[PDB]
């Protein structure tokens, strides 16, 4: 009963995950920096402040957007980062 | 060839070895792949 | 040397523009074209 | 093993170790030779004892 139950948890997971929004466009280049604003000590280094040249509605027109990222999820390539999926899977 | 990397925004120079039968000339350096105008290849 | 130092723009491997490189295509997103890269040795 | 993109690569042929040859298939003659004798007559049951 448990391999039934863990196979359709994880199906039941990859089902809702099936039908939402991927984001394959975000794997490019970050730049990022700390962010300082009123930090504790604990928290030094622990949100990074990425900005990068996204998509917008149309093709042919960009935007540039920041997003906050968890020190984690952000690796360091070569203030240039990627997410961590980019060598490894996309992600939705 | 000019093809996509890891990253979206870049780009790199890569290389392969292809067979004739694979690859048809375009406009006799310049090729592009058979499939190219009929379907997308898995 | 060969620095291929990109005097202004983005550095792409295939490539350096004035405007961004661009995420869907093989161009940069409004100069469209990629410039040369500048050397010294 | 070139990567096209997150999770995703291309394989491309890589450089030739060696010499280049072409592709072959070796087939024995003697038993080529006998095998269609036999599908020979086996045509000539059908289409005719003097059939060329
Ligand atoms: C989003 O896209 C925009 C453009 O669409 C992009 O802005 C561009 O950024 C590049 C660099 O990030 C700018 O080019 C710079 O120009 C200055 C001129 O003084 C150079 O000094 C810069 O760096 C040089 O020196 C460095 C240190 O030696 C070298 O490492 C480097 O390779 C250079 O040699 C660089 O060339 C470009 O001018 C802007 N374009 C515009 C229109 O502002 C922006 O960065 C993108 N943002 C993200 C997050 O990707
Ligand atoms: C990869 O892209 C670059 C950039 O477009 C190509 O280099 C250009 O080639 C044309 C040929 O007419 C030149 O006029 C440009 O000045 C070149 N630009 C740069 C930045 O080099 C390159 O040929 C492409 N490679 C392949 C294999 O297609
Ligand atoms: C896809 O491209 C190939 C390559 O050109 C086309 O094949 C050619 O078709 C013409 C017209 O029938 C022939 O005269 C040529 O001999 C064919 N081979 C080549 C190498 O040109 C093919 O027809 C194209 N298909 C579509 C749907 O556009
Ligand atoms: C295929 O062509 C390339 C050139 O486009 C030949 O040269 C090598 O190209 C790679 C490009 O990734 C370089 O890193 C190597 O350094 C190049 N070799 C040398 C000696 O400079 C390559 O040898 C060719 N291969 C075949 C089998 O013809
Ligand atoms: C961010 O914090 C790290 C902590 O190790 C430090 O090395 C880095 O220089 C800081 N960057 C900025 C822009 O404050
Ligand atoms: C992917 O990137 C991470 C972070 O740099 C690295 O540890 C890992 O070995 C890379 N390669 C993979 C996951 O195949
Ligand atoms: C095929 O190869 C085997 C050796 O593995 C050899 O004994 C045999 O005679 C070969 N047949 C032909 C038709 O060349
Ligand atoms: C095939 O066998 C026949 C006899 O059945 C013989 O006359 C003929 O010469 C043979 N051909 C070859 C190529 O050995
Ligand atoms: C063809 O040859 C066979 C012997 O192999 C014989 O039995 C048969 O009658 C012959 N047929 C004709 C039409 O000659």
């Amino acid at each position: 009963m448990v391999e039934q139950m863990h196979t359709d948890i994880i199906s039941l997971w990859d089902q809702s995950l099936k039908p939402c929004v991927k984001l394959t466009p975000l794997c490019v280049t970050l730049q990022c920096t700390n962010v300082t604003n009123n930090i504790t000590d604990d928290m030094r280094g622990e949100l990074k402040n990425c900005s990068f040249n996204m998509t917008t509605e149309l093709r042919d027109k960009k935007q540039k957007v920041y997003s906050l990222f968890y020190r984690l999820d952000v690796v360091q390539i070569n203030k240039e980062y990627r997410l961590i999926n980019c060598n490894t899977s996309a992600i939705t | 060839f000019n093809m996509t990397t890891e990253l979206r925004d870049k780009k790199q120079k890569v290389y392969s070895l292809f067979y004739r039968l694979d690859v048809v000339q375009i406009n006799n350096k310049e090729y592009r792949l058979i499939n190219c105008n009929t379907s997308a290849i898995t | 040397n060969k620095v291929k130092s990109c005097p202004s723009g983005e550095d792409c491997g295939i490539g350096c523009c004035y405007h961004g490189c661009s995420a869907t295509d093989y161009g940069c997103w409004d100069g469209s074209s990629y410039a040369p890269y500048s050397y010294t040795y | 093993s070139i990567r096209i993109g997150p999770g995703q690569a291309f394989y491309a042929t890589g450089d030739i170790i060696g010499d280049i040859r072409q592709a072959h298939c070796n087939v024995s003659k003697a038993t080529w030779n006998e095998t269609l004798g036999k599908v020979v007559k086996q045509l000539r049951k059908h289409f005719g004892n003097n059939t060329i």
